[PDB]
RNA sequence: UCUGGUGACUAUAGCAAGGAGGUCACACCUGUUCCCAUGCCGAACACAGAAGUUAAGGUCUUUAGCGACGAUGGUAGCCAACUUACGUUCCGCUAGAGUAGAACGUUGCCAGGC
RNA sequence: GGUUUGGCACCUCGAUGUCGGCUCAUCGCAUCCUGGGGCUGUAGUCGGUCCCAAGGGUUGGGCUGUUCGCCCAUUAAAGCG
RNA sequence: GACUGGGGCGGUCGCCUCCUAAAAGGUAACGGAGGCGCUCAAAGGUUCCCUCAGAAUGGUUGGAAAUCAUUCAUAGAGUGU
RNA sequence: UAAUAGCUCACUAGUCGAGUGACACUGCGCCGAAAAUGUACCGGGGCUAAACAUAUUACCGAAGCUGUGGAUUGUCCUUUG
RNA sequence: UUAUUGGAGGUAGAGCACUGUUUGGACGAGGGGCCCCUCGGGUACCGAAUUCAGACAAACUCCGAAUGCCAAUUAAUUUAACUUGGGAGUCAGAACAUGGGUGAUAAGGUCCGUGUUCGAAAGGGAAACAGCCCAGACCACCAGCUAAGGUCCCAAAAU
């Protein structure tokens, strides 16, 4: 009946909200985040920066764009504002 | 290329993004009707709302 | 009531299945083989009857497969109780049959011991059956 | 040898399930004499022709101008409805 | 476009197998006095040499046996709409995977020898 | 089927009074007796099982708060709801 | 003391990772699996160097378990937790 | 078959002088299908269509929309009206 | 809002290349006894060795759709979008369809996402009805055309 007698597993709010935070084709500001991520579930190109938990960022005005690499893992890469 | 548009079946408890693409071309109550020049654009817009709309020409 | 087609786990569990629709799996190993056809899924328990049936019926030895084993479980739990509190303890196995499985087959015999065993099967599940013969796959490469 | 032949014109919405209970079929050639076709045929004479020559047997498949030799390569079989679809042929070398 | 160094390209480059050549490339290679160095060891790294050789590494030729690529067609699924409560059906967008066909024994940039 | 033990929390909290028994009945039929039938491993009397049929009838007491239940002695039968 | 499929007893009460979660994120349940309430003066920093588990076979310690020994081995190891 | 005697239902002449068989996917149907105040889930009457399916032309049908009239707002033409 | 281009993730689906499950073969690497020998033969079951074929998965993925989501010195339509300041209300939601968990592929169940309507919205149809279906009332008319659903009487319209 009620009560008896169990777990109670269940550990529910969980949250980081990771993801992406640019898309391409969008002008960007130096400093300004890209991508969250762990590991490196993307690279980084030119014109980037990495930090302490695999954040993404442009370390310079431009314009942002992914590309591939080895036919696995991307890579982004801001290039010039003209 | 002009088209005569004739709305017949209303908008009551259809979705919004449907109600809201049919704002967009000017139509306010049943069997108004506007004309409007061709387009891939609008054709597109159309047939989001195909069943509900009428096209003359 | 009796589960002996049984394996470790790995988790004791599970979301269920509940069917929707396929086709395909045609016969393989043997020459005359039962097609599910309708609205079910099963336990063990039913097959190992089945089984018995179609050894006995067929003397001569004659040869039997399954194609399919129980992968999943199936929990219920105790009796009279007030709904709310963790998932109940395990009772049962299942292996889910769409339409278009191949439970039973067999060969050894003619057309005929295994269209008769086959109908003391089909009486013996929950699902509308069907007899085959193996002539064709959709696809032999 | 001998099969009757409508030419299909490639895109024959969903609804070709007509065809299909019309007892007539779909299907394709290919390999070395051109480079696609799709095709209408009967299902009845097909059958008749798996027994006529065998199942790799040589056809000559109908087009209206040249037949094409073929070797039927493959076809895709739906069970519950005891029939065949999307018959696979192949333009062998000489 | 012969060789070599360095770059770019989704392994169509690869992997397995076999054939051929070297004192101009490179390599094996002789040796450890010095530079230096090996947790034991000049095997490795490194320095000094060029006795012998094409065997190996490496280069070129060929192979489609392995792996990666791979359409077209039609199938499953599904966005919208009509019926319907049907482990739904019919109609209109879209369009997989698996698979056959076929593709594949790399392609280009810069320098320096030639 | 919606008679039981249950799940649900939709009416009821400025009140919907619940167990059992007495009097009263009324209904359904998935029939307990009578009426008619089929089968039988039914010789006969007695029977078992299945079917149609609900018109009528379906008991006194001991024992417990008692539904239930056991028992005595009857009875064509001592119905389930 | 609150949750609480009436309430009570039972169980939990914060944080990290997953799944349920519907191809961005977010997204509950007394739903399903696991942990944390530290450790390091090197296991940090930096410059150099190197590449493992498994497998085969011969050999003292013979679960072929111990180090050896090459070959095969596209990461199947290891990654303070 | 206590066991056997079996006209033969094993095969053809005879009559008979054309249909006869077995499967495949199928549409609509039948039984399975028994309740409790009084028909009793068609809404009732009633229906073999006034039912089911396909295809068509018409029509009825709301405070929708349209026509006329009036009013208020508010944007224009634009003192206008 | 739509069109066009680009783009991140890894569901449905499919699949076995890792994880783990599994069936029948092939099996040889080799064993256990009962027994022969007495140094070996080992005669049903087997591990892994290596493989043929066929399968399974929310917490497996070599792969991977539709939809949606993010931006475009881009184009058409259109009327909304943002800040500040003043004022509140609301924190008990329900049904239908839909992807799902739980539950018994039970509930007019409960818990979430998705959308609509009711709530705050009458009217026509669903016999009758809050949510289903068509459709959004400024007022009046003894005018008309249609929507869903219907045309033998009830009850207007095709026996
Ligand atoms: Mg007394
Ligand atoms: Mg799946």
């Amino acid at each position: 009946k009620k009560g008896v007698s169990s777990t109670k597993n269940g550990r529910d709010s969980e949250s980081k909200r990771l993801g992406a935070k640019r898309a391409d084709g969008q002008f960007v500001t130096g400093g300004s985040i890209l991508y969250r991520q762990r590991g490196t579930k993307i690279y980084p190109g030119e014109n980037v920066g990495r930090g302490g938990d695999d954040t993404l960022f442009a370390k310079i005005d431009g314009v942002v764009k992914f590309e591939r690499k080895g036919r696995d893992k991307k890579q982004v890469s801001v290039y010039a504002v003209a | 290329a002009k088209l005569q548009i004739t709305l017949t079946r209303s908008v009551i408890g259809r979705p919004e993004t449907q109600r809201k693409t049919v704002e967009a071309l000017g139509l306010k109550k049943t069997n108004s009707s506007v004309v409007v020049e061709d387009n891939p654009a609008i054709r597109g817009q159309i047939n989001k709302v195909k069943h509900l709309v009428t096209v003359e020409e | 009531m009796l589960l002996p087609k049984r394996v470790k786990y790995r988790r004791q569990h599970r979301p269920k299945t509940t069917g929707r629709s396929k086709g395909g799996n045609y016969v393989t190993f043997g020459e005359f083989g039962l097609q599910a056809t309708t609205t079910s899924w099963i336990t063990s328990r039913q097959i190992e009857s089945a089984r018995i049936a179609m050894t006995r019926y067929m003397k001569r030895g004659g040869k039997v497969w399954i194609k399919i084993f129980p992968h999943t479980p199936y929990t219920k739990k105790p009796l009279e109780v007030r709904m709310g509190a963790g998932k109940g303890a395990v009772e049962g196995w299942i292996a889910v049959v769409k339409p278009g499985r191949i439970l039973f087959e067999v060969a050894g015999v003619s057309e005929e011991v295994a269209r008769e065993a086959l109908r003391l099967a089909s009486h013996k599940l929950p699902v509308k059956t069907k007899f085959v013969k193996r002539e064709e796959l959709g696809g032999e490469t | 040898s001998l099969k009757s032949i409508i030419r299909q014109g490639k895109q024959t919405r969903s609804d070709l399930k007509q065809l299909r209970k019309s007892g007539k079929v779909p299907a394709v050639v290919y390999g070395y004499g051109t480079k696609n076709v799709s095709v209408k045929v009967d299902e009845v004479e097909f059958i008749k022709v798996i027994r006529e020559v065998g199942r790799n047997g040589v056809i000559e498949l109908g087009v209206g101008s040249k037949t094409i030799k073929v070797m039927v390569a493959d076809y895709q079989f739906d069970p519950l409805k005891n029939q065949i679809t999307h018959i696979d042929f192949l333009a062998i070398n000489m």
